Order: structure tokens, then sequence, then C-alpha cells
């Protein structure tokens, strides 16, 4: 029996994408970006290949490589450039076209998919492993009766009974 | 064995140490840390309202100020804003025992105090 | 090895896990993120939240899977009314008494409860009564 | 096969000094029929007296009817490295229920032999005795016996010479009725706040410091002795089937002679109130609702009662419960409504709070009774109670949510016309300023 | 829905609390709110600019808003002959605020039949 | 929770403070050793309520800060979780209390026998409602839950911090009319010693009642036990 998220839209998007004839298509390095008509400056840059880890204030997962085939979660980013403040008002000014783009458009299912969307357009790129989490406990407090098991101050002694 | 660490002997430099953002009583205890942003540090602002507000002119802190903390029986007070709820903020219940009318609860949302005499005091 | 991997069914799925692991990790192992408020990776298991309850075959109530055990051949069900109306009961049971406090509230926007309230709650409350007043803390 | 039940012989009765009348010294228990033939019993074995009392059939009295045959198997036949435990549950603040306290109050030295015969049939190192902090006489008698049965050897190495090593101390508690639960009196007693603790584990496989421990009651206990003594076969002539066995039943409320008295399982209830308790107050045609298992249960209006008997498996089927099988009577001129609000009330002021549901919805089913009472409240709002009730009930950490819902479930179930009465008539003090 | 401007309290405490509710709903990105807590312990604004020459005046803010802080009020005769003039600040609300509440109030006591 | 303690929280008062100073007694110091005697050394952390209890009776009647510390200091256990065990049971006071201290059940049970006339009755002669005590530090009201004494309620419970650990006395007072508590408050105020129990008879056997809360009805009716006490007997364990 087959059931990976199995009601909803997105099974029409696994499908459509393994095409014969349309899943044969590559290009070579640097060649897609020759079609992009940018200026030639973009790919100089050094871009970021990774998964944000997830953050710290939340229990949620769903937004981290667990659900790694469910949704797109590799994302590209750039080095920040300069910014500074509006003389007038205080507001933040900055030139950076690459500024946004990235992290709000550019999300993968996998980093091989960003690894040949990089190499396509000619972006020099860093791969970084995320790391795993772990899901194995601690010998300590491993299950609910180790909170109350003999641990925690050694067997009782009777020696403190009447007749000891 | 284990013998206690002497904080008082730590050196502090004078210059960080005399801009700690300190706080009047208000809702929390007199002196403690004020959270800060980095805003009016090039124009050396060190006061909150001097930040926005220009001028002599009376301050919201001095006009909340000159309200005298409100008197009402029970043990919890609901606070609106306003005589009908819908056009002020939403309720807040604000706990009324261990307060009194110099050390009353003052409101999160209006800045409004409010104390009972009735915790047996 | 005396089968150190033990199987159990999590909605008619077949999910091996290491043994002494509970129905939280099963789950999780099972790719399914249930709502949880008290359980912590690091920490040991609270198991007063109520909102790790789930349904198992021959168990008339539901189960802590923050703290139940898996034991084999279980069967676990995750979406069935009884697991829906018991989260929901609970968010409900939770939000009687806390304070309408999430404009002031710093944690906004990245608070648990209010998205465990968006997904696993109602939209509509029926509590009209006065609230429980906590005073603050100095730490 | 007998049909009518009832009527039982003073001569069986397993307590002949509940009311004190005789001479409380161990003189007077030991020639009352105590601590005799104590050793040879002790001789006889493990699985014999496991054996003797899975024959008797006689179910746990703490409130929920486990065979306690079964019970006391469920402790391990080998040794591990830890000690075997042995408690006894003596609170008894189940509201309307007093017997324990004339137990210990009266019958000390029953309840002593008690425990040494559970030790010996578990294997229990030592004992404890958990009594309620407000008990402190009895708490004081339970201490003499205690120490009156050391003095003769009964308790300590080499128990009333049979090799044997048997130990038994005294401990109270300090005012929660929280504490009457097992793993909650295991919580209380190793020195922390009585929060209890979730099954699985249970507490013979990690009891008292991770100990194996079987927390049984004060009247089980008691009367097994007596049943050791007199038979299983003998205890088995009463009641019903898997019924089996006298109770004792304390009678409250709107009653001529309200009275702790004990008698056979299955009686009426008519028969149980009529008799031995000289009826309701303004007679039979002037009751309203009995609770008759405590306070936690659900309680039963004038048709149910009249023709149910006390039974475990009679009250169940009328979606109510034995219980403590203690006896709370209420007129016609009660308000009802008051009597369940005031105990929603005590269970909001019993709750442990350590779990979410229970601990937010007792101020919730308090306030919402509270409305009810003075009418301010609306029809779909009793169909609101009963959802919440339903929210509660099965979803918290212990059962003493379903302890605090069910109460009210009956309540509207068989007296729905009532609220929906006082509901409307506050149209008739609360509408009039309205226009 | 014209003019944008900050409301007080009638004891004269302003309304806003820095929630950023506006800020977060405006699709102008013509909000620029910096905030910190007050001296008094009291959560307040450091900093409550929105461009007027950007804003839309769709009103979504006023609709965002809990404390009916934020409002659009009945002046919109407020042409200016540059264009620096129109970068409102937060005492420039206020004082608009102060000038229209009355107005804004009544029009409150209206539309809270419908809000 | 109880009555007179509003807060979970310390406060702070000349009265009871960190300065607050308390040693134990020398009777007091044998008698926790000899309940510390009840427990393994290696989990002698279980027998902090007793010994909370002792400290209660030790101090007058309630626990302060200081007693709190010093018990902590006894067991080797941290405070907190003293604050907490002291936080969690009723009998545990945490404020200034009067020489004698009255609780009433308010359970249904009791309610119906007539609890609210008694309570009434109490705080037209004592002059003071739940949560409060006499001016002159005699009497201390309190309101408790069911207290096992049904079949003889209405019932109140008086304890006594007179005498002291070796004097306290914790007494049942049972089937009461607002007459008989009356004298009762009235007799302990003289200096009598009330007679515990109930005030029409010895213990739960059949007997009268109280009818509405405010008359006794004595009624006559089968009674059980009145025979001979059965002999010792068992059974052939052989077979
Ligand atoms: C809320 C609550 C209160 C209880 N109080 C008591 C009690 O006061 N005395 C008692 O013997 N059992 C009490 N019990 C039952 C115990 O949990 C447990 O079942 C009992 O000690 C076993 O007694 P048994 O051996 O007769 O079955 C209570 C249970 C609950 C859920
Ligand atoms: S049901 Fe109530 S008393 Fe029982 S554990 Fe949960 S909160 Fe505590
Ligand atoms: S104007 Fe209103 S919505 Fe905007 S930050 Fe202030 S309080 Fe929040
Ligand atoms: S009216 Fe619209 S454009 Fe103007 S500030 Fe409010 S949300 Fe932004
Ligand atoms: S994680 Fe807290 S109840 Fe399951
Ligand atoms: S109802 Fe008052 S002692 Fe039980």
């Amino acid at each position: 029996e087959f059931a990976t998220a199995s009601a909803d839209y997105s099974i029409a998007m696994k499908k459509a994408a393994e095409i014969t004839g349309a899943a044969e298509s590559a290009m070579g390095p640097k060649e897609g970006g020759f079609t992009a008509g940018v200026p030639l400056d973009t790919f100089t840059r050094k871009a970021r290949i990774y998964a944000p880890a997830r953050t710290a204030s939340q229990s949620g997962l769903a937004r981290t490589v667990d659900f790694a085939t469910t949704t797109p979660a590799w994302k590209i980013e750039f080095e920040p450039t300069a910014k500074w403040q509006n003389p007038l008002m205080g507001w933040t000014s900055s030139a950076d076209p690459l500024e946004n783009v990235g992290r709000s458009a550019l999300v993968f299912y996998t980093k091989e998919e960003a690894m040949r969307f990089c190499e396509k357009l000619g972006w020099e790129y860093e791969v970084t492993e995320p790391n795993k989490r772990r899901t194995q406990r601690t010998k300590r407090y491993m299950q609910y009766g180790d909170n109350f098991g003999t641990k925690r101050a050694g067997v009782p002694d009777l020696s403190t009974l009447p007749s000891n | 064995v284990v013998p206690t660490f002497d904080w008082k002997k730590v050196p502090v430099p004078s210059t960080t140490a005399k801009d700690i953002p300190v706080t009047v009583k208000g809702a929390t205890p007199a002196g403690d840390l004020r959270a800060t942003s980095g805003l009016g540090l090039g124009d050396g602002i060190k006061n909150h309202t001097d930040k926005w507000l220009d001028g002599d002119k009376k301050s919201p802190m001095e006009y909340i100020n000159e309200v005298a903390p409100i008197k009402v029986k029970g043990l919890v007070v609901a606070s609106y804003g306003s005589d009908d709820p819908a056009l002020g903020c939403p309720v807040e219940y604000i706990n009324l025992k261990g307060t009194s009318l110099e050390n009353p609860a003052v409101c999160k949302y209006t800045g409004n105090r409010y104390y009972s005499d009735d915790w047996k005091g | 090895p005396p089968s150190d991997h033990l199987e159990v069914f999590v909605n008619e799925q077949p999910v091996k896990i290491p043994k002494g692991s509970s129905v939280l990790q099963a789950c999780d192992a099972a790719g399914i993120d249930i709502p949880r408020f008290c359980y912590h990776q690091r920490l040991s298991i609270a198991g007063n939240c109520r909102m790790c309850l789930v349904e198992v075959e021959k168990v008339p109530k539901p189960v802590a899977s923050c703290a139940m055990p898996a034991g084999p051949g279980m069967k676990i069900k995750t979406e069935t009314p009884m697991v829906k109306k018991a989260r929901e009961g609970v968010m409900e049971f939770l939000l009687i008494n806390h304070p309408l406090d999430c404009p002031i509230c710093d944690q906004g926007g990245e608070c648990d409860l209010q998205d465990q309230a968006m997904i696993f709650g109602s939209d509509r409350s029926r509590f009209v009564e006065a609230k429980r007043a906590v005073e603050d803390k100095n730490l | 096969a007998k049909t009518s039940f009832g009527g039982l012989k003073d001569e069986d009765r397993i307590f002949q000094n509940i009311y004190g009348r005789h001479d409380l010294s161990i003189k007077g228990a030991m020639s009352r029929g105590d601590w005799y033939m104590t050793k040879e019993i002790i001789g006889k074995g493990r699985d014999w007296i496991i054996d003797q009392m899975k024959k008797s059939g006689l179910r746990g009295r703490g409130g929920a009817g486990f065979p306690s045959g079964l019970k006391w198997s469920f402790m391990p036949k080998a040794s591990d490295g830890r000690p075997s435990y042995l408690v006894v549950n003596g609170d008894e603040s189940e509201p309307g229920t007093c017997k324990d306290r004339e137990i210990m109050r009266h019958e000390p030295h029953k309840l002593v032999e008690g425990c040494l015969m559970a030790g010996v049939a578990m294997g229990a190192r030592a004992g404890y005795i958990y009594i309620r902090g407000e008990f402190v006489q009895e708490r004081r008698a339970v201490e003499r016996a205690i120490s009156e049965a050391y003095a003769k050897g009964f308790l300590g190495k080499n128990a009333c010479g049979s090799g044997v090593d048997f130990d038994l101390m005294v401990h109270y508690g300090a005012g929660a009725y929280i504490c009457g639960e097992e793993t909650a009196l295991i919580e209380s007693l190793e020195g922390k706040q009585g929060k209890p603790r979730l099954k699985p584990p249970f507490p013979a496989g990690v009891g008292l410091y991770g100990c194996p421990t079987t927390v049984t009651n004060v009247e089980t206990v008691a009367v097994s002795p007596t049943i050791l003594r007199r038979g299983p076969e003998w205890f088995s002539s009463f009641g019903r089937k898997n019924n089996a066995g006298t109770k004792l039943f304390c009678i409250s409320g709107h009653v001529n002679r309200p009275v702790t008295v004990e008698e056979e399982m299955s009686i009426p209830l008519k028969e149980l109130i009529e008799r031995h308790a000289g009826g309701v107050r303004g007679g039979w045609d002037n009751l309203l609702a009995i609770i008759p298992g405590g306070s936690s249960v659900p309680l039963l209006p004038k048709k149910i009662c009249d023709g149910v008997l006390m039974d475990f498996d009679a009250l169940k089927e009328a979606q109510s419960g034995l219980g403590t099988a203690a006896v709370i009577v209420m007129d016609k001129s009660t308000d009802v409504i008051d009597a369940i609000a005031r105990l929603s009330y005590f269970y909001k002021h019993e709750s442990c709070g350590q779990c979410t549901p229970c601990r937010e919805g007792t101020g919730w089913l308090y306030d919402i009774m509270t409305r009810m009472k003075k009418g301010d409240a609306r029809l779909e709002e009793i169909d609101m109670l009963w959802e919440i009730t339903k929210q509660i009930e099965g979803h918290t950490i212990c059962a003493l949510g379903d302890a605090a819902a069910w109460p009210v479930q009956g309540l509207i179930r068989h007296f729905r016309g009532e609220m929906e009465e006082r509901i409307k008539s506050a149209g008739g003090k609360k509408k009039l300023a309205a226009t | 829905r014209g003019e944008h401007a900050l409301r007080r309290y009638p004891t004269g405490e302003e309304r806003c609390i820095a929630c950023k509710l506006c800020e977060a709903i405006c699709p102008a990105q013509a909000i620029t709110i910096e905030a910190e807590e007050r001296e008094d312990g009291s959560r307040r604004t450091t900093r409550y600019d929105i461009d007027m020459t950007k804003c839309i005046y769709c009103g979504f803010c006023q609709e965002a808003c809990p404390v009916d802080a934020i409002v659009e009020g009945p002046n919109f005769e407020f042409s200016t002959e540059t264009r620096e003039e129109l970068l409102y600040d937060k005492q420039k609300l206020l004082e608009n605020g102060d000038k229209w509440e009355t107005e804004i109030a009544t029009n409150l006591r209206t539309e809270s039949l419908y809000r | 929770t109880n009555s007179t303690d509003i807060f979970n929280i310390h406060k702070d008062t000349p009265e009871n403070n960190a300065a607050t100073s308390f040693e134990f007694s020398e009777a007091t110091l044998k008698v926790v050793n000899d309940i510390i005697a009840r427990y393994p050394p290696n989990y002698k952390q279980s027998a902090i309520i007793p010994v909370l209890d002792v400290t209660q009776q030790e101090n007058g009647g309630w626990l302060s800060l200081a007693a709190m510390n010093r018990v902590a200091k006894l067991l080797d256990m941290a405070p907190i979780r003293v604050y907490e065990v002291a936080t969690f049971y009723t009998m545990f006071n945490r404020t200034k209390i009067g020489k004698y201290h009255v609780q009433i059940c308010g359970t249904t049970p009791c309610r119906l026998q007539g609890s609210q006339k008694i309570e009434e009755a109490i705080t037209k002669h004592l002059g003071i409602g739940i949560g409060q005590t006499t001016q002159d530090g005699l009497f201390t009201l309190g309101e408790m839950e069911c207290m096992g004494a049904c079949v003889n309620a209405p019932m109140v419970a008086i304890a006594d911090y007179t005498k002291g650990v070796s004097g306290f006395e914790y007494i049942y007072y049972e089937d009461l009319t607002p007459k008989d508590i009356v004298n009762i408050l009235d007799t302990i105020k003289k200096g009598g010693k009330p007679k515990p129990g109930s005030q029409y008879r010895l213990k739960a056997e059949p007997a009268g009642a109280v009818h509405g809360g405010e008359k006794w009805v004595p009624k006559d009716g089968e009674t059980t036990l009145t025979g001979a006490p059965r002999a010792p007997y068992c059974r052939d364990l052989n077979a």
C-alpha cells in the first residue's frame, strides 16, 4: 500500500514533472544565464545553497528537512551588500539587485535541484549539509518510568526498620 | 572547600556602567533592565520619548502620571479602555490582591491603575 | 539481535522503530508532527499537556503518545473524529483562562500556542467568565 | 441459589465492634477472634492464600471493584534486587463515606492482621499505612495497636514464630483528597506533592522508590483474615454472581436514622434505607434523589432507586456506580442544583491541577453551575455543559476529571426539566426590568 | 478613508501599543515602525512613520488595528507644495489625531454598529 | 489551598521575613529524629510532611519562612520543594492565626444538615466571617471539605495550639445545633473542655437526627450488633 500525502494536488505536481522527453532536457554551465539577459556581473558573486535550520522559538517541524519530499526546502542566498540610512527619514538604503529574490522565491526540493539551477545559470555555489536531528533519547529519563526508578538514589536500605 | 566568589571585586568599565537603562517604579521593580534599540545612539539620545517627541510639549508619560489610582471592589478587575468595550482595547483581567494605593496594579493596555482593599487589608 | 527494531502500525503504515521508543517518536518516524506542548527532546517526559492524545485499537481511552510506550502489533490512528474532538477540546481548555495579550505579547508570530490553535483548534469561544489573574515575578 | 438478599445475621457480620461498645485493647480483640491461628495461616503458603482470596471473589473496596485475588497476584514471584512494599490507603476523603474512619478508630487489630496477611501473601518486606491527616485519634489508636502487636511478637523478625519478617509504619496526610489515588499517594509518600503518575508503568512494576508496591483499601485488607478464617465458601454465600460478600454502608442525608452499618450485598436501596435507617425523613414519598456511591458516581431519581439493588453490576447498568457504597439522601424541599453546584465547587477546590483539562475546567463547570443556580443561563447552554463534560471525561491524567464530570451528567440526564424550569423562571425576576 | 492619524485615550495616553499589525498588514510598505519599552515599563513606539506619498488609503490598517489607534481621518484637503511635507512622522500624526479626535470619535459612535 | 492564605508567594512582614528566627526544642528535635527513623536514609526526603506538621504545632499553629528554611536544612533538601509542599496542602497555614483554629465542613452532605445555619450562628456570636480572626486572637474560623463524619453531619473540628506539640489536640465535634456549637465555644472560652464527638450519641450507631439543622429528633428502630460478641473461630485449613 502506497500513502505519501495522497489526498492533494501535489500528486498532480509529482507527475508532469516526469514526462518523457520533458524529463531529459539539459543545459551546460552558464548557458541558461546567457538566456537571462540580466547584466553579466550577476554571476560574479557567490551564493549559499542550504536549508535553514529549525528556529529555537517553536517546536514546529513542517518547514524543516523532515518533510523534505513534501515541500521544496532548499534556499539560495547572496552575500549581503552595502546598506545605510536615509538622511531625512532614517530608512534603510541599499542598491542590491539581488537583495530578496532568493529568500522569497528560490525554493527547491533537493540540493541537486539548486545545484543544477546554479550550474545552468553559472552561479558559483557553496553546499552546506544541514545537521541531522537526533531522535534517540538519553539513558536517564529514557522512559516515563525512569523518572521514578531506583537510579535516583539507589535501592532503599532496610536499616531504619524496627528491629533493624 | 568550594569558597564563595566575590562579585564586588569584579572591575566594571565606567563608560558602560553609567549608561545602563533603568526604569521608574511603573509596572516593574525600580531600576531594572530597560530594553533599548540602536535608534537615538547616533544622535546621542538616552530618553525613550525624546527619540520622537520634540520640544517641551507635555509627554504622554506626564499625562498618565496625573491620573490617581482607582479603587474597585473585588479581586479581579476588567479593563476595556472605554465605557463601551468595542471602542477600546481587548479586555484585560488584572490581579488586585496585594495591591494598595501606594502599590496598585497598572493597566498593561491603557496604563490606568487599580487597587482593592479586599485582600484582608 | 532479539529484534531491537520492533514493528507497529500508525494509520495502516508499517514503521520500524527502536525498542523503548514512544508513540510520539513512532509518529515522528511515520512523518506525522503530532501537536504537543509539554514534551521536549532534551527533557524528561512530563505528559501534562494532554495534547498528544491519540487513538489505539482495543483501547477505549485516548493514550498519551508523549508518554505511552509502543507495543508490538499496535495500531495508531491520528485523524479519527475523536482525535480532532479531543484536540479542539484541549485547545479550548488551554485558551479559556489565557489572557488576551497577543497584541502586547512578544511571541506573536512565533507562538506555538497560536499556530496549534489555528490548525488543531476551532474559531469560536463559548467562555464568557472572569479569567484567572496572575502577578508577575522577578528572576 | 438464593434470590432474596439482605437481613445479615449478627453472627455473620465481620466487625463485631464497629461501634466501640467493647474494649479496644489487644486482649479484647484477641478474645473477639482476632490474631487467632495467625502463624499457621502464614505457614500455609503464598500461593495457597492467593488461591483462597481468588476463590472468595472479593473486589477492591476502594471504589473500582477489581478482583483482589488477581490484583494481589500481580506482584512478581521472584527477587531482582528491590524490596517489596505494601501500602494501605486510609484517607477516606470521599464525601459521604466514613467507614474506614470507624474501622481505624474501633477495629485496628483486624486491619493490622490483614496487613500482615497481605504482606505474607505478596512477599512485601515492610508495610506502610497512609492515614488521613485529620484522623488524629484514629492514627493514635492505630499506633497503639501496632505497638501492642509488636510487643507480642506479631510483627518484626520471625513474625508470630513463622520465619518471615514483616514491618509496619504509619504515615498521615495533610488534607488532600487527591492523595487518595494510588500513584498520588505513592508520590506524597516519597516526599513530593501528591501529583499522580501515568499508567503505564504500574505500581507493581515500578512503585514507591521504584520498587514493587500494591495499594489497598482499609476495608478490603481488614476482611481478609476473617475471609481466610471463615472461608471463601462462606464469603461467597452472600450476594449475586461476581458480587459476593458483605459491605459497610454509610447512610446520610435526610435520613431518619443516619448510620454506618454492615449489610449483605445486593440488598435493595428501599430495604436498606427503610430498615436499619428509619426510612426517609417525611416518608419514602418525600424522597427526591439519592447518590448511592459517595460523590463521584451518578445519582438516581425516585423511579430508578425504587427497585434497584446495591450492587456493582446493578448500579452500573443503571448508568451509575456502587462507588464507596455511601448513601446520601435528598428530599423534595432540597435544591438539587445547589447540591450539585456545591459538589462541583468541592471538586474544583480538590483538583490538583497537574493536567490541563481538569485544572482549567473545574472553574468553568463551577461557574456554569452557579449561573444555572440563579437561572442566568440558556437552554442550549445545557447541551454546552454536557459537551464540556464529554470534553473532560477520559481525556485527563487521572480519573478525577471523570469524578467531577459524572455528577453533573446524571443531574442533567435525570432532572433537565428542573434546570429548564429554573432557567425560564429567572425571566420572571430578570426580564421585568429589561422591559 | 482619508488622512491617516494616531489616536489616544481620553486620559491622554497613546492608543498605539506597537503591536506592528498595521505594518504587517500594509501592502504599501509605507509604514516604518521602531519601538521599545518606555521608562515606565510601557510598550510604546520610538518611531512611527507612514509615507502618505506611498500610502494607498486602503484602510486595511484601520481594519487590522485592535485598539482603534490608527484611523483615516475625515481630513482630505491636505495637499502640500513640497513632497517632503507628506513624510508623516509620529509627531504630526499625533497632532492630526488631537485635532480631529472629536469627529473621529463621533464617526466611531456610528461605525461601531457595523465594525 | 485554604482560608487566610490568598498568596502562594512570600510576603514581607516584621513578623515573618528573611530575618525570622526559629529553632527546634530538644523534645521537638527528638520527636522529629524519631520520625526520621521511619524511612530509609537514602530516601530521607519522604518525612517532610510530618516534620512540617510538627514544626507547625511547635511555632504555635502556622509555619514561617524561617521554619521552612530550617526544616529544609534539617532534611537536606532544596527549600523550593518545601515551599511547594507547604503551598500544596490545606492544613499547612503560612500566616499567623489565632490560638484556636475552627474548621467547618462545607460539603453537600454537611450542607443539607444545616451547615449554613451553624456558620451563621458562628458569624453572629464570634463576630467574624471565614478567613477572619477575633480581635483577641482567640478563635480562627475556617471552611473545610468533607471531614469523614457525614453520618454525624453537621460537624466541626477545632485545633488547639495553646499547649504545643505535646498538648496538641484535634477534636471532632459532631451532631451540632447552633446552641451546641455556641455552648462549645463558650466552654472553650471559659477554660473548660467540651466533650468530643457527637452531642447526642456516642458514635455512628443508629440514633435520632437533626431535623432542619435546628433540633435533635430521637427515633427508635432496629439496631444491629446488640448481642454477645462472637467467639474466636477458625476452620480446618487442611483437606
Ligand atoms: C480521586 C480519587 C480519590 C480516591 N480516594 C480514595 C480514598 O480516599 N481511599 C481509598 O481507599 N481509595 C481511594 N481511591 C481509589 C484508589 O485510587 C485505589 O483504587 C484504591 O487505593 C484501591 O483500593 P482497593 O484495593 O480496594 O481496590 C481514590 C481514587 C480516586 C481517583
Ligand atoms: S484530573 Fe485534575 S486532579 Fe487529576 S491529575 Fe488532572 S488536574 Fe490533577
Ligand atoms: S497603530 Fe495599531 S496596529 Fe499599528 S502598531 Fe500601533 S497598535 Fe498596532
Ligand atoms: S490606509 Fe492602507 S496604505 Fe494607508 S497606512 Fe493604512 S494600510 Fe497602509
Ligand atoms: S506531550 Fe504533553 S501530554 Fe503528551
Ligand atoms: S460531608 Fe462533611 S464530613 Fe463528610
